[PDB]
């Protein structure tokens, strides 16, 4: 017996063992699929452009309406160490490629629920995720068949819009479905090396100021901060600017160590007044002397050296962030200047209109910088009607930046739509004849957890699931496979060449794999030792 | 998703290890009195009552279990008293090793049912080779095998004396109430001996009654306590004063006629107390009740009459002295009649002294000449554990005279077993032959108990013990050494024929039957399922 | 696991304290007392299979423990129910002319075919290794009382 | 609540040394209580009962029906001196002392890897040789002699 | 993920619970504000449970939904989206919550029609743009002829002025709002006119001042007015000044050097104070604080010291004079000062307030708001600021369209006109649209006790043929031409109104799953 000994004593192996929970049984497989397949059926009507999206609210109180997987599992409070892994595996594809957050956990939830009637007729578990191995190996191959783009970022942008527009198909921007499109296309190709083909994200700025609409969204080609002229009689545009970017507060200059400097006659109480004096006077003179008509500093400026700026006609702004001044030094070409007596007219920035913008009644004043000359950093100025359409499109156009990010890494493309999950469910189905040895029973599985996801879209489209997928896949066989998927308005007919139905190659090649990794890890476990209760 | 029970569901191997535990949880408690060096335990209640007692039993009944494969082990141990009545520590210890060794079987990714239907073939196999292998029937040996398989039982208990005190009574006591049947049956009846206790001198003082020995008083101070010669009237009705029933009442419409309906309720009763009493009887026994307006009668004429005696005292009494129970008045419609032929006979009735209590003895009853033991002990504790002991004792007697068949004991049986099994399962054995093979490891833990509770070597003193038993077998040169058993007083393998210790065949052979059935029935629990106590709703 | 010959018996302890075991599957299903309000449905279904064959109960929760089962994939392809409910009638129909095929019409004199009928039920019981006397006593009791 | 997976609950087990020596102090414990009582230099020993009286007495029956014990070896021991009071008259603190001496030295061969069915064994042939020693020493009465 | 629930605290709903609390939530915050739409609608009151509850009366949508704090979640989305509406134009809060809680409660009728969701999305879509371009073509310009464009302009601020606590003071409240920001003559900055509130009088009292009023009042021992006098301002430290050597000590060797340094220290302070009066100035501003030693300075050259205004204070003396901040006093040449005519002090409500009369240059107004009691003037500050931020706006697009209910009947007909050039399955969620809109100007006539039924009956039968002018007319009850009786709104204004509100009940239709997560401290 539990918790006593045949000999009538205590028999204690672990300590709180009457409050701990075990389950081994043919159960604890089961309880995998069953917390899993949830994650699954939430997540199946989030997918395609029909998707609806959801509510999340957050512990304070705060409410964000989210429709990529990556935010949905990650906001959840889910104490259940099966589905934690599913937050995981949506971050993954989030961390790595970034596309299809959505469609890796239905595909997880897939291959789980065609091996639960895998499980019933005696398949060992592992002799599963054996399988499943054998069988995205030839999903793999088979979606390197027909890959092709011809973007050369000059005036080929045509294939890199039609990309973008399939990631923010789905999302709620199809009110500026050309218009948002074309942006993340320009924002990427402006600061990427394609001499190394890498991408930095840091380089593009994604801000967001409620007002207007979605249309006012423009790509900006410079840096947009929180403008903080000391003085309000400033001039508010500047023309040509020269930019000096330094990194001194407009001050005395204080060591970092202790001092305690001794005055001890009055003439050195006359020499204190005449050493600050000479100190404003030089610290304007030295950016006057370099041609330079704007100033950029981190730190704080004094009220002695505000008015030193008018007299000068030499506008500054205050209290700029870390990363903020380093995006002002590569749009405009400058350098960023420890001291100012290390000033020169090499180290000055151009830049063009420099004027601040103020929405509405509100008081933020932020910069907008319109020319400028070879700049290799952008920001996108998302505009709204509320704080929940522009929170979620700063989620939805960083799905797209993603996208032309992968394209620069990989430039094959394949086609979405459900187009390439029924022509590698046929590679599958294909091959297990070839042998059908042991592993036929698990390959079949994994072709019929594949058709899940071209099925969920025609679910959500309003179609019906087994009608509308019999009819694509028995006419890739007729005849050779082409892009054939399907659509919500359908478009007349049903091919995802005529329209432009463009997914990357390397975002569904991770779709399949890890999701068969994931499977893998939650197939090859027999035993649960959580705990009971909190305390 | 799951079952939505309000109760607990464990399935797997965790019920298959927990019924193990629970068998064994009971076998390792009755270990410890197995055998001739086997001791006693203390069963304290609640209450405050203390129980030393032994037998497998006595202790399994009052010890409360939870386990449903506990209980069953616990009511293993009730079925044989009434199917045998010694054999009752032993049926305990096999059935609990028949599921130990099974779990070991399953834990191979072997199929319980090819366990059972192994168990089956070495079931009907050991009943087959006993029953081939007996020494002699009851013509040989006479008197000899009565006491031998007498003092084998008494043994484990705290009548085992070394002498031959109370093995002579138990076997004088069941041949004198050989009471015979249709078709030749000699039945001996051991219920019918009336096993006493008081707390008196010690055990070399307890009396064999040639008769039966009332556990009742006289009541009235007044009559002759010893009658010679006496003629014992059985009846079961109270002599009390004549109440009418409920049907029938007393509306009288005349004073005069008052006294004479209240002297009638005396007049009817004293009626028939002078036709019982007119035709010689001397001793008159009663289940009912008799008040002390009818005692007067036994006093005036000088009778002894006993009250509120036991309906199964009585029932002894009139069979063993020819008496008739009679309930009321009959023989063709007569009015006081009773058929005074019908009295039983008695050599002496006497009330004894048995220690500050009244005890009635009737000697010899003329009739059948039964027997009653009157046993003496220190306390009341060893008075109910040489009840215990004694009818165990009894229970021996009857088997072997009833089947005269008897095999050695102190594990000759067991070593015997454990080998040819072992051969019988590789003649016919391809799937099942690993349980016939448990089946001997199983029988042995009853030769193993004995080493252990002696303190004496375990696996030195088996295993000599197997040597001559093998050799019994595979050398037939007639070495007879199917009686090799075990000497606990010196640790070395002895001949059970010429030492004396005999056990009936139906104290193995049963005891076999049941605890390879229990096995049966504990080993199909795969899946349970614990529902929640309904007790307040 | 109490389904066949090499299935093995639950024991079920209810909350008086009157532990039993058994292998038939109308007699667990009324002793387990599920509180879900589906099972309670095929409880009664094991219970009248038990009234008018008497031999099918175990068998009866395992067939309809996956026709539901196998509409796990019919109702997430858009396909109705009631359209689950007439086809399931179509192969139910169907499905008897293919057990009357395989049937073989036997006559009730025949003693040695009325045995190897009730030696069959009792191969899954406790009674499989005593089934050399209660089969025979099994027959013996039906057809001395039926005329 | 969840019911914990016991067998024969709310019980105790205790097996080895500690029963084997466990009733040997509880015997010496009683034969320690009325050791105060056997010669004729004895004192009284004033007992309370729950009913509010008083039991001044020397007599060994009398002071063992006065006390409550808990032990179960203890309580055979008050049994052992209530035979010696319906048996006999002046048959009483004596035996209790005699089965306490004849236990404390049944202890010292436990210690020595004894079984116990050797000590009684060898008890009761020490049993039937002091029968027959008081028997050749006896004398017989003159009851007719006042 | 109700079955088999794998979540601690959190509960969640899926397609059953989710719209349902939505639309209950959405339509209920709708219906709250549903009674202060129109120039005849009440006002509510809102109070707190206790512990500093401070009433807070309020007409505008806004300032009522950011203070109730409504615990669903899909009511959230329509407070934020009146936060938004108040940030941008500063009007039109309430008709945004009602029209965006209107197109919900026609979403909830399509719910038993078994109409996919994303149908009505794609059909919405379609309609906003046809209204649109409805707004845009009827938007009337004006350019040149200036003595038109202040007439319109009085006809917004008569506009929004009717549907707050100001209704029977739009001969004096009007003015007071149109003059404001005529004397801006600028950016619409919203913070140089300066609103003070002031206890005791009708509201039929307050005034725009001509100058501007200050508190903080002048000196101990200082002129209370000068005529003709020179503005200077500053945001310079005065005494205790601490100057910018941090780890700079006094270290002498006896105490008679300490009363050298101190002395020393003053007379640095009496310099710069020598440095300002070289100027030639009068009046001098700081927003620091002025400690004693300099205020015997100024006392004694006959200048006047205001010290610590406020942060913003300096700012609205530099639009009304004309000035500099002049921080920093080396250069008198390089220094402009500002210009007035009177700084004499005025007493408003037993309060001295230093009044600048006759200012040059006053980019700058003070509206001196009197009213009752305090809830009247929390009231008429936040009618006046709704009605300041539209004129900021409608100087900078010229752009009006007719209000009353006229331009609500304008979207809804272009919506209809193209509901019937489209399949069945848009064309449902079209006319959804369409009725949404027209609920408008049905809020409107049904919160004065007219027949909404009949009048909005008689406004789609003028607008189905020509009558692109004809709205709602609140005065006698009736239809009429809103060209005639002057009621306008901004075009901006009613395109928020109409953009913002199609975008937000775009977020919650297209909620099916609502997963709130387990709060903090709720038990
Ligand atoms: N015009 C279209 N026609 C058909 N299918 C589409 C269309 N646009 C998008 N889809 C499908 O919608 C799905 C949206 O997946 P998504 O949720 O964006 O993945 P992730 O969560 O990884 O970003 C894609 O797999 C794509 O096949
Ligand atoms: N003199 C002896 N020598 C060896 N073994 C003995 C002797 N006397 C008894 N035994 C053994 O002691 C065991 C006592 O079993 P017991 O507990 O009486 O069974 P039950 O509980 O069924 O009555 C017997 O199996 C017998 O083999
Ligand atoms: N000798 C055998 N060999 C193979 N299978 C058997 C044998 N005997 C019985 N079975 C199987 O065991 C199953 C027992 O089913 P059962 O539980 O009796 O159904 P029900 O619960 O309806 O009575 C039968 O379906 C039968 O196919
Ligand atoms: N005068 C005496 N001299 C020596 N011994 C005595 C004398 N009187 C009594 N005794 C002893 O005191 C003992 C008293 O025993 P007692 O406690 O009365 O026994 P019980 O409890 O059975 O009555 C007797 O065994 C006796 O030997
Ligand atoms: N004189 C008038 N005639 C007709 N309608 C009017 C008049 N004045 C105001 N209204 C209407 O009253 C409504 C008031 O809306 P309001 O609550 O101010 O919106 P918000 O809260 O967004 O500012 C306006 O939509 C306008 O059409
Ligand atoms: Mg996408
Ligand atoms: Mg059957
Ligand atoms: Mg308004």
């Amino acid at each position: 017996t539990l918790a006593f000994d045949e000999y009538g004593r205590p028999f204690l192996i672990i300590k709180d063992q009457d409050r701990k929970s075990r389950l081994m049984g043919l159960e604890a497989l089961k309880s995998h699929i069953m917390a899993a397949k949830a994650v699954a059926n939430t997540m199946r009507t989030s997918l395609g452009p029909n998707g609806l999206d959801k509510m999340m609210v957050d512990k304070d109180g705060d409410v964000t309406v989210t429709n990529d997987g990556a935010t949905i599992l990650s906001m959840m409070d889910v104490d259940h160490q099966i589905a934690k892994l599913m937050v995981e595996l949506s971050k993954s594809q989030d961390d790595e490629i970034g596309d299809g957050t959505t469609g890796v956990v239905v595909l997880a939830g897939a291959l789980l629920e065609e091996a639960e009637q895998l499980l019933d007729r005696g398949i060992h578990p592992i002799r599963i995720a054996d399988g499943y191995e054998q069988a995205a190996r030839v999903a793999i191959e088979h979606l390197d068949k027909i890959s092709d783009s011809v973007l050369v970022d000059i005036k080929d942008t045509e294939p890199l819009i039609q990309t973008a527009k399939t990631t923010l198909g789905s999302k709620v921007v199809n009110s500026c479905h050309r218009q948002m499109a074309e942006i993340a296309v320009n924002a990427v190709l402006t600061v990427a090396d394609m001499e190394r083909r890498d991408v930095d994200f840091e380089l593009i700025k994604v801000e967001g100021k409620v007002g207007g609409r979605l249309e006012d969204t423009k790509l900006i080609k410079g840096v947009i901060v929180d403008k903080d002229f000391s003085h309000p009689q400033m001039p508010k545009k500047v023309e040509d600017a020269k930019i000096a970017i330094l990194t001194c507060p407009f001050e005395p200059p204080k060591p970092k160590t202790k001092h305690k400097l001794d005055v001890t006659s009055v003439e050195d109480y006359k020499a204190l007044q005449k050493y600050e004096k000479e100190k404003f006077e030089e610290m304007i003179q030295q950016i006057k002397e370099t041609g330079a008509n704007l100033a950029i500093c981190q730190w704080g400026f004094d009220d002695e050296a505000n008015h030193l700026l008018l007299q000068n006609n030499l506008p500054a702004v205050r209290w700029v962030g870390g990363p903020e001044i380093e995006l002002i030094a590569i749009a405009t070409g400058g350098r960023i200047v420890p001291r100012f007596s290390e000033l020169t007219a090499e180290k000055l920035g151009f830049a063009g209109l420099v004027q601040e913008i103020s929405f509405g009644t509100t008081k933020d004043k932020m910069l907008v910088i319109e020319q400028c000359k070879n700049s290799r950093a952008v920001t996108i100025f998302i505009r709204g009607g509320n704080k929940m359409i522009i929170e979620e499109a700063k989620r939805s156009l960083h799905d797209a930046l993603c996208v032309i990010r992968n394209l620069i890494r990989d430039n094959r493309v394949v086609y979405g739509g459900g187009a390439a999950e029924i022509s590698c469910a046929l590679a599958v189905s294909q091959e297990a004849d070839k042998c059908p040895t042991l592993e036929q029973y698990a390959m079949r599985a994994f072709a019929d957890a594949l058709e899940v996801i071209p099925m969920a879209l025609s679910e959500n489209s309003g179609m019906n699931p087994i009608q509308t997928m019999t009819e694509v896949r028995a006419r890739q066989v007729k005849e050779m496979n082409p892009a054939l998927g399907i659509d919500c308005l359908h478009k007349g007919t049903n091919d995802m060449k005529q329209q432009h139905v463009i997914e990357t190659l390397i975002g569904k090649k991770q779709q399949i794999s890890l999701a068969t990794q994931m499977v893998r890890m939650i197939l090859k476990i027999d035993d649960i030792r959580k705990p009971g209760e909190s305390e | 998703g799951p079952l939505s029970v309000f109760g607990d569901r464990s399935t797997g191997e965790t019920i298959r290890s927990q019924n193990v535990m629970a068998a064994a949880s009971i076998a390792n408690i009755v270990k410890s009195s197995l055998g001739p060096v086997g001791l006693d335990k203390m069963l304290v209640d609640d209450i405050g009552d203390v129980t030393i007692t032994n037998d497998g039993a006595t202790i399994l009944k009052l010890l409360e279990v939870e386990h449903p494969a506990a209980k069953v082990l616990c009511e293993l141990a009730d079925l044989q008293d009434k199917e045998v009545g010694d054999g009752t520590t032993s049926v305990v210890i096999i059935a609990a090793e028949l599921l130990k060794n099974a779990d070991e079987l399953v834990k191979q990714k072997i199929h319980p049912t090819s366990v059972i239907s192994g168990y089956r073939l070495a079931c009907k196999e050991a009943v087959r080779y006993i029953n081939e292998n007996l020494i002699v029937n009851t013509d040989e040996l006479g008197r000899d095998c009565l006491i031998n398989a007498a003092k084998t039982s008494m043994s484990s208990k705290i009548i085992g004396i070394n002498g031959d005190f109370f093995a002579n009574m138990v076997v004088d006591a069941v041949l004198a109430i050989k009471y015979t049947d249709i078709r030749g049956q000699p039945r001996y009846p051991v219920n019918s001996v009336n096993i006493l206790k008081a707390h008196g001198r010690s055990q070399m003082e307890s009396m064999l009654i040639s008769g039966y020995a009332l556990n009742c008083v006289v009541g009235s101070q007044g009559m002759p306590k010893r009658i010679v010669n006496a003629k014992i009237a059985c009846l079961d009705f109270s002599l009390q004063k004549t109440k009418m029933k409920l049907g029938v009442q007393v509306v009288i419409t005349d004073p005069e006629k008052l006294d004479q309906i209240r002297q009638r309720e005396s007049d009817i009763t004293k009626e028939r107390i002078q036709k019982i009493l007119a035709t010689g009887a001397n001793v008159i026994l009663t289940t009912g009740g008799i008040d002390d307006m009818c005692l007067k009668y036994f006093v005036e004429a000088g009778a002894m009459a006993v009250r509120r005696v036991l309906k199964r005292d009585l029932k002894r009494i009139a069979k063993a002295s020819g008496a008739t129970i009679l309930s009321t008045l009959a023989n063709l419609e007569g009015e006081e009649t009773f058929e005074a032929a019908m009295l039983g006979q008695a050599e002496e009735v006497v009330q004894e002294r048995i220690c500050d209590d009244e005890l009635i003895l009737i000697k010899n009853t003329k009739a059948r000449t039964s027997a009653s033991i009157i046993l003496r002990g220190a306390n009341d504790f060893m008075c109910d554990e040489m009840e215990r002991s004694l009818h165990d004792a009894l229970c021996v007697v009857k088997r072997v005279l009833e089947s005269k068949s008897v095999v050695p004991g102190g594990g000759a049986v067991e070593a015997a077993l454990s080998i040819y099994l072992e051969n019988y399962a590789t003649s016919m054995g391809s799937r099942e032959q690993l349980a016939i093979a448990e089946f001997a490891r199983s029988l042995l833990v009853i030769p193993n108990t004995l080493a252990v509770n002696a303190a004496q070597d375990s696996t030195d003193l088996v295993a000599k013990l197997r040597a001559f038993h093998n050799e019994a077998q595979v050398n037939p040169e007639r070495k007879n050494l199917k009686w090799i058993g075990l000497d606990l007083s010196n640790g070395k393998p002895r001949d059970n024929k010429q030492a004396g210790v005999f056990e009936p065949t139906i104290v193995k052979v049963k005891s076999l039957k049941f605890a390879t059935e229990a096995a049966i029935t504990i080993l199909r629990i795969d899946d349970l399922i614990k529902l929640h106590p309904e007790s307040k709703d | 696991t109490s389904l066949g010959p090499k299935g093995m018996d639950k024991m079920i302890q209810d909350g008086k304290g009157d532990v039993t075991i058994t292998n038939d599957g109308a007699t667990i299903l009324k002793q387990m007392q599920v509180l879900h309000p589906a099972a309670r449905m095929l409880v009664e279904l094991s219970k009248a299979q038990d009234i008018e064959a008497g031999d099918g109960t175990t068998s009866v929760v395992i067939i309809a423990g996956s026709l539901l089962d196998s509409c796990t994939k019919l109702l997430q392809k858009g396909i109705h129910p009631t359209i689950i409910s007439e086809s399931f009638q179509k192969a139910l129909e169907k499905g008897i002319e293919i057990l009357t095929d395989m049937s073989r019409p036997v006559e009730l004199s025949d003693r040695e075919t009325l045995l190897n009928s009730a030696t069959t039920s009792l191969n899954s019981k406790v009674v499989s290794q005593y089934s050399s006397l209660l089969s025979p006593m099994s027959v013996n009791a039906v057809m001395k009382v039926i005329d | 609540h969840r019911p914990v997976l016991v067998l024969s609950q709310n019980t105790k087990r205790e097996s080895g040394r500690k029963v084997q020596s466990g009733n040997i102090n509880a015997a010496k414990t009683i034969a320690d209580i009325i050791r105060t009582c056997l010669g004729p230099k004895s004192m009284m020993k004033m007992l309370l009962d729950p009913m509010g009286g008083i039991v001044m007495t020397n007599d060994g029956n009398a002071i063992l029906r006065e006390i409550q014990v808990q032990h179960p070896a203890a309580k055979s021991m008050i049994e052992i001196s209530r035979t010696q009071d319906e048996e006999v008259g002046d048959g009483t603190t004596s035996v209790i002392i005699l089965a306490g001496e004849m236990l404390s030295v049944a202890e010292h061969f436990l210690e020595q890897q004894m079984h116990p069915t050797v000590v009684i064994s060898a008890y009761r042939k020490a049993l039937d040789d002091m029968i027959s020693t008081l028997k050749k020493i006896s004398i017989p009465v003159d009851i007719s002699d006042s | 993920a109700p079955v088999n629930i794998f979540k601690a605290g959190a509960d969640e709903e899926r397609a059953e619970t989710a719209r349902l609390t939505s639309f209950i939530g959405a339509i209920a915050i709708g219906d709250l504000v549903k009674s202060t739409l129109g120039p005849k609608g009440m006002d509510k009151i809102l109070l707190s449970s206790g512990r500093d509850a401070s009433l807070m009366v309020t007409n505008d949508g806004a300032t009522i939904l950011k203070n109730i704090g409504v615990d669903n979640p899909a009511a959230k989305v329509l407070v934020d989206m009146s936060r938004v509406q108040d940030d941008e134009v500063g009007d039109g809060t309430t008709s945004v919550t009602v029209l965006a809680a209107e197109l919900l409660r026609e979403a909830e009728s399509l719910i038993a029609k078994k109409i996919h969701p994303q149908t009505i999305i794609a059909g919405w879509r379609e309609a906003t743009k046809a209204a649109r371009e409805a707004l845009l073509s009827s938007a009337v310009d004006h350019g040149s002829d200036e003595v038109k464009f202040r007439q319109d302009l009085m006809n917004i601020a008569g506009t929004t002025l009717s549907s707050k606590l100001l209704t029977h003071h739009k001969d004096h409240f009007t003015k007071l709002a149109v003059e404001a920001v005529l004397r801006l003559k600028g950016s619409g900055n919203l913070e140089a006119i300066h609103i003070i509130k002031k206890l005791g009088g009708s509201l039929a009292d307050s005034y725009l001042d001509e100058g501007f009023l200050l508190d903080k009042k002048i000196g101990v021992n200082q002129p209370k007015r000068i005529e003709n006098a020179k503005i200077l301002i500053a945001n310079t430290g005065m005494d205790t000044d601490k100057i910018k050597i941090f780890g700079s000590r006094v270290r002498v060797d006896s105490t008679a050097k300490v009363a050298e340094i101190e002395h020393a220290e003053k007379e640095k302070m009496k310099e710069k104070v020598e440095r300002i009066l070289k100027h030639g100035i009068n009046c001098f501003i700081n927003r620091q604080l002025i400690y004693n030693y300099p205020e015997q300075l100024f006392g004694a050259a006959g200048v006047m010291a205001i010290e610590h205004a406020d942060f913003a204070g300096v700012e609205r003396l530099a639009l009304v004079t004309g000035g500099e901040i002049a921080s920093t006093f080396d250069h008198p040449e390089l220094v402009k000062l500002g210009s007035c005519k009177l700084i004499e002090e005025v007493m408003i409500g037993e309060d001295k307030l230093i009044h600048f009369s006759g200012v040059a240059l006053g980019e700058a107004c003070t509206i001196v708001l009197r009213g009752a009691t305090q809830q009247i003037l929390d009231e008429a500050e936040r009618s006046l600021h709704d009605a300041l931020c539209v004129l900021a706006q409608t100087v900078k697009d010229s752009r009006t369209v007719y209000g009353g209910g006229c331009s609500e009947m304008l979207m809804a007909h272009a919506v209809t006109q193209l509901a019937n050039r489209t399949p069945g399955k848009e064309a449902v969620a079209m006319e959804s649209y369409a009725k949404a809109l027209r609920m408008l100007p049905t809020i409107i006539a049904d919160n004065a006790g007219y027949d909404s039924a009949d009048l909005v009956a008689q406004l789609r039968a003028a607008h189905s043929e020509g009558n692109t002018t004809a709205g709602l007319d609140m005065r006698e009850g009736t239809i009429g031409d809103m060209a005639i009786l002057g009621i306008t709104e901004s075009f901006q204004v009613k395109r928020q109104v109409l953009l913002s509100a199609a975008e937000a009940a775009e977020v919650i239709l297209r909620v099916d799953n609502i997963i709130k997560a387990a709060p903090r401290k709720r038990v």
